[PDB]
C-alpha cells in the first residue's frame, strides 16, 4: 500500500526542535493509523539526506548527543549566513490540538475512500496554514541547521516511493523529461502573442504529462520543479476541487490562502481563468517506483519500457486533445470571423497536425535491492547511489544532447510537396509553395495578399466569404504574412488562450466540457504587442494629464472609454485599464502609423510632450553553472576559476576545491559537533591517512553520554571510520554528495525566486514572457532596465531594499513573514538585454538574445578577486546590445560571489555606478559630451595601471565636461584595473570596464530616438 | 561553358565616390562605404550592374531591348541575364606622401596592399582561360609583385623612403626590375605590407561631418548631424564583365561598351559624388 | 576525378533560416549555408552540360541522365582539407587531424566529452578564420523618380571568404570532366560566380569503419521516419536531423521537394547504412538511387579520406 | 594492489593456452547483464595474427582490435615478448561504459614481435561462423566467466551481440 | 629498395646523437613546398618517456604524437630497443599529402621500455619558448635539410606553422 506518506511525510512534525532537548514522536497522529517503523520510515529518514551520514551514523537517530539550547539556521549552500530560531515556537502545547483542528478545517468535505486527494490537497496547504501559525521555520536537524524542516519532510516522502518499490520486492527508477528545442520554438512568432503563447505551449504541454503522474502516484514523486509554489499545480488542484464541487465558501479556505502568497496580483486564475505566467521548466525529472496504478491497487512489472513509451504517448495525447478542442471551438464559432479560417484549415490539413511541434527526450535509470541492501540494513557505499543514479540520468541526457531532432523532421511532407498535394489558401503560389514568414522552415497554407486591395484582394479570393469577416481576418493576421499549420494554430491560440485549459487538467474533464464551459463565459483577453510596451511612458504622460493635454485626441477613441471587459495577464494592464485611457488601442494605428504621424508630431509639441520611443527591451536572465550545482559541483562556487572541463581529473584543483568546501562543511555544524568535524576533517594528508586520526579526538562525542542513556554500544571504531570514509570519497574527489533534500531545497528556492521576480518585473512596467526557476524573459521600457537588473540580480541572491508582494527579502534568505527561506546568492546569474525596435522581427531578436547570452556566458572572462588575489572569472555578466553596440557589465568582482554575510553590496555595484551617472547626465550637472570625450581619455586610462593616475584621469574627464564646476561624482577605485578578457570572436567588446560603463549608457540613451 | 568571354576593367573615381551600405551606429560614421570582408572599400556587383543599367537605359534609349537582354529585365523577371559583374575590387587608393631624400618629388602616390593584389590576381587568373583574354603582361606584373610579398615595395625605383598620409613612415625598396607602369598615371605605385597598408588606406578615406540648417534663422536643426565616408578621387577599383555566348551580348559588347567611358555610381549625385571613368583592360596594359 | 570549385567572390546559398548560430545585429531575412547542398552542385554541373533535348517532367531523372555519381563536398584552403562538423546547431570546420580520435572521444567520461568537444567547436574550429558573414542590403529604384521604390528593400547574408577557399567534390565519370575544366560557372544564388577546375586525384572507396562522417545530407524516406527517429541514438552519434527542402528546379520553376535529412557534418554509427538498405522498397529505392547519384548520401571515414555511398 | 590481463577475440582458437588464471579475484570489469556484451574494449593500431595469435602494432588509426580486461597473468614464461603498462583507469576507450574506476589498474597485453623482415599490412575482418564464439565462451569466457550457461536465459542474445559488437583487423601476413 | 624511419621532434634537447645515416641516398619524404613543412605523420596510442626520452606505447589514440620520416638507418646499433618496422606507405597517414608514394617503407621509431612503476599521466604539449624551436631547427631541421641555405629560404613561417603544428603529449615525468 502507498499514499500513506502522511506519516512518511510527517515522520516528525515541524515541532522537531521543540521536542529535542528542551526549549518547550511526541505526537504521532489523531486522524490516521499508527506510523510503523521497523525499517519502513527508518530508511525514509536515513537515506533522505546526508545529515544522518555527515554527522556520524547514530547522532541524528538519537537527537541528543551534541545538543544546545540555541538553534542556528544555515543556508544549504554557504553555511555562514545565520538565522536563530529562538523561543517563539508552534502554537502552545495546551492548544497543540487546535492547529490539528485547523488541519481538519477542509479535509472533511469529500469522500475518504481515496487517498489520491486526501494526501495531496494538504501537501500544498501544509506549508501555507503552518506559516499562518508563523512557526518561524525551524531546521530539520539542530546539530546541522542546513536543511529546513518542511524541506526534509518532503524529501523523505520523495524517496519513500523507492522505499515502497523495495517493499514490493525491488524496483525504482529515475525518469527525466526534457523538451528538445525550446529557444527555437519560442523564436517563431510575430507580435509577442505568438511568443508568450509558445512559451505557454511548452509550459502547458509539459504540465499535461505529469498530471497523470501525480494522479497515479501523488506529488512528491516529482523532484523538479518542486510542487511547492507552482502557479500551475495551484490552479490545477484548485479546479480539481472546484469540479469535485464545493461552495465558493468551502474553497475560500484555500482561495485567499493562495492569493496572498502565490498570485500576489488582482487579476488571477479566476479572472483570466488561466495562470497569467508560464512557469513550468521545459525539462523535469522524476523518481519513479515500479508500481502501476490501474485500479484498487498498485501492481508492478520488472521492465523499464513501462515508462519510456508511456510518457511519449501522453505527451502527444495532450497535443491531440488540444488540436481537437480547437477543432470544436472553431466549429462552434465560425459565425464570428477568422474562425471560419481556422475551421477551414483544420479541415484542409489534419494529418500534419497529428504530430506536435515539439519533441521530448526521456531517459530512465533503474535501482534494485542489490548493493542498496544486504538483508535488512544499509552497507558501506549504500548512501552512495542516489547521486550516482542521478549522474547516470544526466549523463544519458548530455550524451543524447549531441544530436538534435527538430520537430519538423517528423512531418510526412514528401508526397505533399513533390506534387501539388499540399492545400494552399489564397494565392496558389507561382513557385510551387511558400515558406511561412514565422517559421521559415515549413510550407505555409495561408498566404495573405500582401497589399493592393486588401479589402477586395482577399474578398477576390474566397478566403473572405463575405464583406464582414475581413475585419476579424485582417486583425489577427497582418497583410503579407504566411502561416504554416503549426503557426496558424498559434495565431488562433493567440486570438484567445482560454483553450489551453484542455492542456492544464491532464484530461480531468472531458474536452467538450471544457470548451463548452468556455463558450458560455465570454470575455476579451489582450496581449501587449511590442508597439504597446514601446509606449508605456507615452500613456503615462497621457494618464497623469488625461485630457489636460488631450483635447483633439478626445475623438480618436484613445482618449475615450474602455468599453467592454478587456483584461490582460499584463499586470500593468490590470493597474491602468480603468485609468480612462483604453490600453486596447493599436499604437501602430495612430502614431506608430505612418500617415497619421506628422499630425501627431505637431500635436504633441504644443502640449510640450515627447515623441514616443520606438524601442522595447527584451530582458532575459540565466543561472550560470546551475547544472553543476544540482549535480553537486563547485563551479557555481567558483564561476570562472574552474570550468566543467576541469572536472575530468579534479585532482589538479586540490587547492581551490579542497578549500571552499571545508569552510562550508566544517562550518556547517555548530555548538560542539562543529569541533567534532573541525578536527576530523584535515586528518587525511595532515594525518596517518586512515581511521586513527579521529579515534584520539573522538572522545568528545562520548563526553555527553550518561544523563538519560539510550545508546546500545559505545565501541565506535566504525562511526570514526565511516565519518572518515564519507569525507574521503568527497575530498579525495572534491565534489559534494547530493541528496533528495539538496534537490528539493534548490527547486523550492527556485520557486520562491519565481514569485519574487514575478513581482519585480511588473513592479516596473514589465511583461513576463517566461518566468522560470533559474531563467526569465520579459519586455520593459528602455527606462526601467538597469534599475530592474540591479535589484533582480540582488533579489536573486536574496537581498531586499523593499517588500515585494509580501515576502521579506533579507540578507541571504527570503523570509515569508516568519519563514526564513534560503535564497541562492552563491548561484550566479547572467543577463542579456536587447534594445529592439518595435518593427523588428521577433524571430531575430529572440535568437540574438539567446545566443548573445548563450555564447557571451561561455566566451567572456574578466579580472576577478579570488582569495584576495586576482583571477579571471568567466560568468555572471550582464550583456547589452543596441544594434551593433555591445556592452558588458560584470556583476560580482569576487569569487565566491558573496563569501561574507555583508558582501551583499558587492553585487551589481557597477549598475549603481551607471545609475548615479545617468541620473546626473540629464539633470544638467554633466554635459552630453561625457560619452563623446571618453574616446580621448580611454587610451591613457587603459594604458595606466597606477590607479591614482587613473583616478585623476577619470576625475579630469568628469570635470572637463561639467555644466557646473562643483559636481564631484567619483568612481570607486576597484573599478579601474579590471579587464574584459574576450577572445577570438568577431564580436566587438572594449577590453576595459569604464568603456563598457560608457557604452551601456550609449545604448540606453540611444534607446530613445 | 556558359560564360564565353570576360572583359576586365578599371574604375577611376573622377569625383569622390559614395557607394553606401547599411547605415547603423557601431563604426561611428553614420553612413559608411561598402567594406568587402577585409575592411577595404568595394562596389558590390549589384550596385555596379544597377547603376550601369540605369546609365545605359538613359543614354541609348533604343537599344533598350539589347540592354534588357544582356543585363536583364524588370517587367519580365523570367529569362535570366547574359552578363554579370564581379564585385569591384579595390586596386589602388591614392595617398599623400612626403618624400625623404628621394629623386623625383611627389606629393601623392597610389597605394596597394598584398590582399588587394591577391584578389586581383584571383580575378585575372580565373578569367584567363577564355582564349580571348590574354593581357599576360598584367598578370605577369601582378605575379612578380606578389613574389616580393612581405615588404613595402615601390614600383618607382627612386623613393626609398616616405611618409604616407602624414602619419605612417614606410621604408621602401624597389622591385629589382622596372615592371612598367600598370596604371598609366605618371604616379608611383606602392604595394605595402598588409598591417600597415590597412592603416594607410583607412586614413586615405574621406570622412565628412554634415549638417542640416534651418533656412530661416541659419541654425542647425535637432538631430540634423551625421557623417559619411567617401572614397577619394583617383581611386581605382577592378572588376570584370562576364558575358555568355548570345548575339545580343555581341552587339552589346560591340557598341554599348565601345562608347562607355563615364558612368554615375553610388549615391549622393546631387553632391557631385559618383562620377567614374571605366577603363577597359584590352587597350591599356 | 576531383573537382575544385573556387568562388571568385562571396556566395549566397539561401537557407530557409535553418539555423541561428550568430550574433551580428543584422535581421537580414536571408542567410547562407556554409557548404552548399549537393543539389546545388549537381544543378550547376547539369546547367553546364544541359542540352535542350532531354526535356522531361522530372528534374532528377534529367539530371541523373547527365552526370555520374558525385560525392560529398568539403573545404580545401591551402591543400588543407576541412570538413564540416555539427553538434546540434553548432557548425565547425575541422581537419581529420581532429577526426582521428573523435569516435574514441564520443563516449568518454562526461567531463572528458565536454572539454574535448567544446575545444573542438570553440578552439579547434577553423570557421571564422575562413568564413566571414557579410550582410548585404539592396534596394530597387523606379527610374521615373530616382528615389527608392516602395516595398523593394531586400537583405541577404552572403558567405565571404577571408583566405582563398575551394569546395571539393569527387566525380565518377571522366569524359564530362573534360568539359568541366576551366569553366567560369554561375555557382549558387544571387548571380554569383565561381570557377570549375578538374584534376586527376586519388581517393579511397568505401572502407568498412564504425563511424562515418556525413559529408552530405542523408535523406530519410518518410516511411521509416517514425521508426528511425523513435530510436535515434542507434544511428547518429553527434549531429542533427531536419526537414530540409531540396532546392528549386529550373525547368518547371517550382520548389523541388521537402525531405527529412541528416544534415552534413554529422557523425553516424555504421548501423544507419543497413537501416537505409532495409526500408528501401524497389520503387522508393529507384528514387533514392537517383538521389544518391546526384551526390546526396555521402559518408566519410573518420580515420582517412575514404568516401562511401550508403546504398552504392 | 590490483592486476589485469588482455584477451582478444579472433575467429581462431588461439586463446586457449594463455593464462593460469580463472578470475584472479571475485569481480570483473566487463559486465554481462541481460543486455548483451558490454564494456567492450577497443584499441587502435593493432593487427591480429590469428594463426599463433599475436597483436601486430600497426600504424593505421582505424586498425582496431576488440579486447576484454580481466585480472590475470600468463604462464610465468612471458613479458619479454609481451607489453605492459599501468593505465590510469581512463586512458582506455571502452564501448558501453558501465564499470567505474578505482584510482589505478595494472595491465599486461600479448604483444606481437614486429616481424621486421617482410612488408607488413592487414585487412579488416569481422566475426563469422557462430560456432567460434559458441566454443570460445567455453574455451576462454567460461575460464573467465563461470556464470555462463547458468545465469543468463538467452545465450543466443550474447552470441548475436558479441557477433555485432566485435570486429577487427587480421594481418593476413 | 627504399626505407624510412620515424623521427620525433621534441623541445627538450635529446637530438645530440640520434642519427648517423641521414641523407645517404637521394631523398627523404618529409619536405617543404614553398608554404612550410608537409607530410607531418601523426601517430596514435603512444607516449614519451621524457627522462632520456624515447617512445613507449600507451593504450589510447587520445595522445597523438606527431613527427616526421627520414630515410636511412641511425647509427645501426639499435632496434634492440626501437620499434623498427615496415609498412607499405598506405597504412600511415600524414598531413598535406602531396603526391604518389612508393608503397613500401621502413620506420625506425625510437622506442623505450614502459617501466610500469607509476602511471602515465599524459598531458597535451604545444611547442612554446620560441628559442627552443630556433635551436631545434639546427638540432633537427637544418641538420636534415641541406636544401636549407640552398632552395627553401623561409625560416620565418616554418617555425610559426609548427608553433601549433607540432603538438604531442607528455607524462609530467
Ligand atoms: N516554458 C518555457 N518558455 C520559455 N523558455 C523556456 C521554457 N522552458 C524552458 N525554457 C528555456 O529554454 C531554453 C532551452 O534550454 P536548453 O536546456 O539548452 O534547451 P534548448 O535550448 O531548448 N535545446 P537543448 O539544449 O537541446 O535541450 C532555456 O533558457 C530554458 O530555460
Ligand atoms: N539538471 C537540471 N535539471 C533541471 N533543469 C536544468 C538542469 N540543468 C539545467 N537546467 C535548466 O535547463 C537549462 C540548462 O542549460 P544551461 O542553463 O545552458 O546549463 P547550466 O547547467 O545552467 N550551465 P550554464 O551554461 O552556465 O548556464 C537552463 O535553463 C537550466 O535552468
Ligand atoms: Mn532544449
Ligand atoms: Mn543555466
Ligand atoms: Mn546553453
Ligand atoms: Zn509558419
Amino acid at each position: 500500500f502507498l499514499d500513506y506518506k502522511i506519516i512518511a511525510l510527517l515522520h516528525d512534525p515541524p515541532n522537531k526542535a521543540w521536542v529535542i532537548t528542551g526549549r518547550a514522536a511526541k505526537y504521532i497522529i489523531n486522524q490516521l493509523f499508527g506510523k510503523n517503523y521497523s525499517e519502513k520510515v527508518d530508511n525514509a529518514d536515513k537515506l533522505a539526506s546526508s545529515i544522518d551520514r555527515y554527522l556520524g551514523s547514530i547522532v541524528y537517530k538519537e537527537r541528543s548527543l551534541f545538543e544546545n539550547r540555541s538553534i542556528f539556521l544555515k543556508n544549504i549552500l554557504l553555511s555562514n549566513i545565520q538565522r536563530d530560531i529562538g523561543n517563539l515556537f508552534p502554537k502552545d502545547k495546551s492548544k497543540l490540538d487546535n492547529l490539528i483542528l485547523e488541519y481538519k478545517k477542509l479535509l472533511n468535505v469529500i469522500n475518504k475512500t481515496n487517498l489520491i486527494l486526501k494526501y495531496q490537497l494538504f501537501y500544498l496547504i501544509y506549508e501555507l496554514v503552518w506559516i499562518d501559525s508563523k512557526y518561524e521555520n525551524t531546521p530539520s536537524d539542530t546539530r546541522n541547521p542546513t536543511h529546513t524542516i518542511f524541506d526534509h519532510l518532503y524529501a523523505t516522502a520523495a524517496m519513500m516511493n523507492w522505499i515502497l518499490s523495495l517493499e514490493k520486492e525491488a524496483k525504482g527508477y529515475l525518469l527525466g523529461i526534457d523538451t528538445i528545442g525550446v529557444a527555437d520554438f519560442i523564436s517563431k512568432g510575430r507580435k509577442t502573442r505568438d511568443l508568450w503563447i509558445s512559451s505557454y505551449l511548452v509550459s502547458a504541454l509539459l504540465w499535461y504529462v505529469i498530471t497523470w503522474f501525480i494522479e497515479e502516484y501523488g506529488p512528491d514523486v516529482i523532484l523538479f520543479p518542486s510542487l511547492r509554489f507552482n502557479q500551475f499545480y495551484a490552479f490545477y488542484l484548485l479546479e480539481k476541487l472546484r469540479k469535485e464541487g464545493v461552495s465558493e465558501d468551502v474553497i475560500d479556505e484555500i482561495k485567499e490562502l493562495i492569493t496572498k502568497y502565490i498570485f500576489n496580483g488582482d487579476d488571477l486564475f479566476e479572472n483570466l481563468k488561466i495562470p497569467p505566467y508560464p512557469i513550468i521548466p521545459g525539462r523535469i525529472t522524476l523518481i519513479l517506483p515500479g508500481l502501476i496504478r490501474e485500479g484498487e491497487e498498485y501492481k508492478k512489472v520488472q521492465d523499464d519500457n513501462c515508462f519510456i513509451s508511456k510518457v511519449k504517448e501522453r505527451y502527444n495525447e495532450g497535443w491531440r486533445k488540444l488540436i481537437e478542442g480547437l477543432r470544436c471551438y472553431s466549429e462552434r464559432k465560425r459565425e464570428d470571423g477568422f474562425w471560419n479560417l481556422v475551421c477551414r484549415v483544420l479541415k484542409l490539413t489534419e494529418d500534419l497536425l497529428q504530430t506536435t511541434p515539439l519533441n521530448i527526450r526521456v531517459k530512465q535509470v533503474s535501482v534494485t535491492e542489490d548493493e542498496i541492501f544486504n538483508n535488512n540494513k544499509l552497507r558501506s557505499d549504500s548512501w552512495k547511489i542516489y547521486d550516482n543514479k542521478y549522474r547516470q540520468l544526466v549523463s544519458e541526457f548530455k550524451k543524447s544532447k549531441l544530436v538534435k531532432v527538430t520537430p519538423e523532421s517528423r512531418l510526412k511532407l514528401f508526397e505533399l510537396t513533390k506534387f501539388d498535394k499540399l492545400p494552399q489558401i489564397g494565392e496558389k503560389s507561382k513557385r510551387g509553395y511558400e515558406f511561412c514568414t514565422s517559421c521559415g522552415v515549413l510550407p505555409a497554407v495561408v498566404i495573405m495578399p500582401k497589399e493592393d486591395e486588401l479589402e477586395k484582394k482577399l474578398i477576390d479570393l474566397g478566403i473572405a466569404r463575405d464583406e464582414k469577416d475581413v475585419r476579424s481576418i485582417k486583425n489577427m493576421i497582418s497583410p503579407g504574412e504566411r502561416l504554416c499549420p503549426w503557426c496558424l494554430v498559434k495565431r488562433a491560440l493567440g486570438a484567445e488562450p482560454r483553450l489551453m485549459r484542455i492542456l492544464l487538467l491532464g484530461d480531468l474533464y472531458s474536452v467538450e466540457k471544457i470548451v463548452n464551459e468556455i463558450v458560455s463565459r465570454d470575455v476579451k483577453i489582450e496581449i501587449p504587442s511590442t508597439s504597446d510596451i514601446a509606449s508605456i511612458k507615452t500613456f503615462e504622460e497621457m494618464i497623469e494629464k488625461k485630457n489636460e493635454i488631450c483635447e483633439d485626441l478626445k475623438e480618436e477613441e484613445v482618449c475615450e472609454k474602455p468599453s467592454e471587459s478587456v483584461l490582460s495577464m499584463w499586470q500593468w494592464f490590470n493597474k491602468n485599464y480603468y485609468n480612462g485611457i483604453n490600453l486596447t488601442i493599436d499604437p501602430e494605428e495612430y502614431w506608430f502609423s505612418e500617415k497619421r504621424r506628422r499630425y501627431y508630431f505637431s500635436v504633441f509639441r504644443r502640449h510640450r510632450i515627447t515623441f514616443p520611443s520606438p524601442y522595447y527591451a527584451l530582458v532575459r536572465a540565466d543561472s550560470d553553472y546551475l547544472g553543476d550545482l544540482l549535480e553537486g559541483k563547485l563551479t557555481p562556487y567558483l564561476a570562472g576559476i574552474i570550468d566543467s572541463g576541469d572536472y575530468a581529473n579534479i585532482s589538479e584543483k586540490k587547492e581551490e576545491v579542497n578549500k571552499l568546501l571545508e569552510e562550508y562543511l566544517v562550518n556547517a555544524g555548530s555548538g560542539s559537533i562543529v569541533d567534532y568535524v573541525k578536527t576530523v576533517l584535515k586528518c587525511i594528508r595532515e594525518n596517518l591517512n586512515k581511521c586513527s586520526c579521529a579515534e584520539k579526538i573522538y572522545s568528545n562525542e562520548v563526553a555527553k553520554v550518561m544523563f538519560r542513556v539510550n545508546v546500545e554500544k559505545a565501541n565506535v571504531e566504525e562511526e570514526v571510520k565511516n565519518s572518515l570514509e564519507y569525507f574521503e570519497t568527497i575530498l579525495n574527489e572534491g565534489r559534494i554528495i547530493v541528496t533528495p533534500a539538496w534537490h528539493v531545497s534548490i527547486s523550492s528556492a527556485l520557486n520562491r525566486g519565481l514569485l519574487v521576480e514575478l513581482e519585480l518585473v511588473n513592479k516596473h512596467k514589465g511583461f513576463v514572457i517566461y518566468a522560470g526557476g533559474d531563467d526569465l524573459l520579459a519586455m520593459l521600457p528602455v527606462d526601467e532596465v538597469l534599475d530592474f537588473i540591479k535589484e533582480s540580480r540582488r533579489a536573486f541572491a536574496g537581498f531586499g531594499t523593499e517588500k515585494l508582494g509580501n515576502m521579506c527579502l533579507e540578507n541571504g534568505f527570503v523570509r515569508i513573514n516568519n519563514a526564513y527561506y534560503p535564497s541562492l546568492p552563491i548561484v550566479g546569474r547572467s543577463y542579456s538585454v536587447i534594445i529592439a525596435h518595435y518593427a523588428d522581427p521577433l524571430f531575430f531578436v529572440i535568437n540574438d538574445s539567446y545566443n548573445l547570452l548563450e555564447e557571451g556566458k561561455e566566451i567572456i572572462r574578466y579580472r576577478v578577486m579570488y582569495n584576495g588575489e586576482y583571477k579571471d572569472a568567466k560568468k555572471d555578466v550582464a550583456i547589452f546590445r543596441y544594434q551593433g553596440l555591445t556592452s558588458v557589465i560584470p556583476l560580482s568582482l569576487k569569487r565566491p560571489i558573496v563569501s561574507s554575510v555583508s558582501d551583499f553590496n558587492e553585487i551589481a555595484s557597477i549598475i549603481d555606478v551607471i545609475l548615479e551617472l545617468k541620473k546626473r547626465i540629464d539633470e544638467g550637472r554633466i554635459s552630453v559630451s561625457l560619452l563623446y570625450d571618453y574616446e580621448k581619455y580611454k587610451h591613457l586610462i587603459v594604458a595606466s595601471d597606477e590607479k591614482y593616475l587613473t583616478e585623476f584621469l577619470v576625475k579630469d574627464w568628469i570635470k572637463r565636461n561639467s555644466l557646473r564646476k562643483h559636481v564631484e561624482f567619483t568612481i570607486d577605485e576597484k573599478l579601474y584595473g579590471v579587464r574584459l578578457t574576450i577572445e577570438n570572436y568577431p564580436i566587438k567588446i572594449p577590453n576595459d570596464l569604464i568603456s563598457n560603463i560608457v557604452y551601456t549608457l550609449r545604448i540606453i540613451y540611444g534607446g530613445e530616438k | 561553358p556558359y560564360y564565353a568571354f570576360a572583359e576586365p576593367f578599371f574604375i577611376h573615381a573622377i569625383t569622390h565616390l559614395h557607394v553606401g551600405s547599411g547605415s547603423s551606429v557601431e563604426e561611428e560614421i553614420a553612413l559608411p562605404f561598402q567594406r568587402d570582408e577585409l575592411g577595404y572599400p568595394t562596389i558590390y556587383a549589384s550596385s555596379l550592374k544597377g547603376a550601369i543599367k540605369s546609365f545605359l537605359l538613359k543614354e541609348f534609349p533604343d537599344k533598350r531591348d539589347v540592354i534588357y537582354k544582356v543585363l536583364g529585365e524588370d517587367e519580365n523577371p523570367e529569362e535570366a541575364s547574359l552578363g554579370t559583374f564581379l564585385d569591384a575590387i579595390l586596386f589602388a587608393i591614392p595617398s599623400r606622401i612626403i618624400e625623404i631624400d628621394s629623386a623625383k618629388p611627389y606629393v601623392w602616390v597610389y597605394v596597394t596592399t598584398y590582399e588587394l593584389l591577391k584578389k586581383v590576381k584571383l580575378y585575372l587568373d580565373s578569367i584567363s582561360q577564355l582564349s580571348n583574354a590574354s593581357f599576360s603582361n598584367l598578370k605577369n606584373k601582378i605575379d612578380t609583385i606578389l613574389a616580393k610579398e612581405g615588404k613595402n615595395i615601390t614600383l618607382d625605383s627612386d623613393l626609398k623612403s616616405a611618409i604616407l598620409n602624414e602619419d605612417f613612415y614606410v621604408e621602401l625598396e624597389a622591385l629589382n626590375n622596372k615592371i612598367p607602369s600598370i596604371i598609366n598615371a605618371g604616379v608611383p605605385l606602392l604595394v605595402l605590407e598588409d598591417s600597415i597598408g590597412r592603416e594607410v588606406i583607412n586614413r586615405s578615406l574621406i570622412r565628412v561631418r554634415r549638417i542640416r540648417i534651418d533656412r530661416d534663422k541659419k541654425v542647425v536643426e535637432t538631430g540634423g548631424l551625421w557623417s559619411e565616408e567617401y572614397v577619394p578621387m583617383k581611386t581605382i577599383f577592378f572588376s570584370v564583365l562576364l558575358g555568355k555566348e548570345s548575339k545580343e551580348s555581341a552587339i552589346f559588347a560591340s557598341c554599348i561598351l565601345r562608347n562607355l567611358r563615364y558612368v554615375i555610381l553610388g549615391g549622393k549625385e546631387t553632391i557631385g559624388k559618383g562620377i567614374v571613368e571605366l577603363r577597359w583592360v584590352k587597350d591599356v596594359i | 576525378k576531383r573537382v575544385l570549385i573556387k568562388p571568385l567572390e562571396p556566395l549566397m546559398f539561401r537557407s530557409q533560416g535553418e539555423f541561428e548560430p550568430l550574433i551580428t545585429g543584422s535581421h537580414t531575412a536571408a542567410q547562407s549555408l556554409i557548404i552548399p547542398r549537393p543539389s546545388t552542385i549537381a544543378g550547376m554541373l547539369g546547367y553546364i552540360l544541359f542540352n535542350k533535348s532531354s526535356g522531361t517532367g522530372d528534374w532528377l531523372s534529367d539530371l541523373t541522365n547527365l552526370l555520374a555519381t558525385i560525392y560529398g563536398t568539403f573545404i580545401e584552403t591551402n591543400g588543407e582539407y576541412l570538413f564540416p562538423l555539427r553538434m546540434g546547431n553548432h557548425l565547425a570546420l575541422v581537419d581529420q587531424q581532429h577526426l582521428i580520435n573523435l569516435p574514441t572521444l564520443l563516449e568518454k567520461e562526461y567531463e572528458r566529452r565536454e572539454k574535448g568537444i567544446y575545444e573542438l567547436f570553440y578552439d579547434k574550429n577553423k570557421l571564422f578564420q575562413i568564413i566571414n558573414h557579410q550582410d548585404r542590403i539592396g534596394i530597387s529604384i523606379d527610374k521615373s523618380t530616382r528615389t527608392v521604390k516602395e516595398h523593394y528593400l531586400y537583405s541577404a547574408r552572403y558567405l565571404a571568404f577571408k583566405k582563398e577557399v575551394n569546395y571539393v567534390i569527387f566525380i565518377d565519370n571522366d569524359a564530362i570532366s573534360d568539359k568541366i575544366n576551366g569553366k567560369i560557372v554561375n555557382f549558387g544564388g544571387e548571380n554569383r560566380i565561381a570557377k570549375l577546375e578538374v584534376d586527376d586525384y586519388k581517393v579511397d572507396t568505401s572502407i568498412e569503419e564504425e563511424y562515418y562522417l556525413a559529408l552530405s545530407p542523408i535523406l530519410i524516406p518518410d516511411e521509416a521516419l517514425d521508426n528511425f527517429l523513435d530510436n535515434i541514438s542507434d544511428y547518429v552519434a553527434m549531429g542533427k536531423v531536419d526537414k530540409i527542402s531540396l532546392g528549386f528546379d529550373i525547368a518547371n520553376t517550382k520548389r523541388k521537394e521537402m525531405l527529412t535529412a541528416i544534415l552534413e557534418g554529422s557523425i553516424v554509427k555504421r548501423s544507419i547504412i543497413d537501416f537505409i538498405k532495409n526500408e528501401i522498397k524497389n520503387d522508393l529505392r529507384y528514387r533514392f538511387s537517383k538521389y544518391e547519384k546526384i551526390g546526396y548520401n555521402t559518408l566519410m571515414s573518420l580515420c582517412k579520406l575514404a568516401l562511401r555511398k550508403i546504398l552504392s | 594492489s590490483t592486476q589485469r590481463e588482455y584477451v582478444f577475440i579472433p575467429i581462431t582458437n588461439s586463446i586457449t593456452i594463455d593464462v593460469k588464471i580463472t578470475i584472479g579475484g571475485s569481480d570483473h570489469i566487463t559486465n554481462i547483464d541481460e543486455r548483451g556484451i558490454h564494456n567492450v574494449l577497443v584499441i587502435t593500431g593493432y593487427a591480429v595474427d590469428e594463426k599463433n595469435g599475436r597483436l601486430v602494432p600497426t600504424l593505421d588509426p582505424c586498425d582496431y582490435v576488440k579486447g576484454i580486461l580481466v585480472a590475470g597473468t600468463p604462464q610465468q614464461a612471458q613479458s619479454n615478448d609481451f607489453l605492459t603498462l599501468k593505465l590510469p583507469a581512463n586512458k582506455l576507450y571502452l564501448i558501453r561504459k558501465k564499470g567505474n574506476i578505482s584510482d589505478d589498474l595494472k595491465i599486461y597485453i600479448p604483444y606481437s614481435s614486429p616481424d621486421a623482415r617482410n612488408s607488413m599490412k592487414t585487412k579488416p575482418v569481422s566475426i563469422s561462423d557462430d560456432t567460434i564464439v559458441n566454443n570460445i565462451i567455453k574455451e576462454v569466457f567460461d575460464k573467465i566467466y563461470n556464470i555462463t550457461q547458468k545465469e543468463k536465459v538467452k545465450i543466443e542474445k550474447v552470441k548475436e551481440d558479441i557477433k555485432e559488437l566485435f570486429s577487427y583487423y587480421a594481418l593476413e601476413q
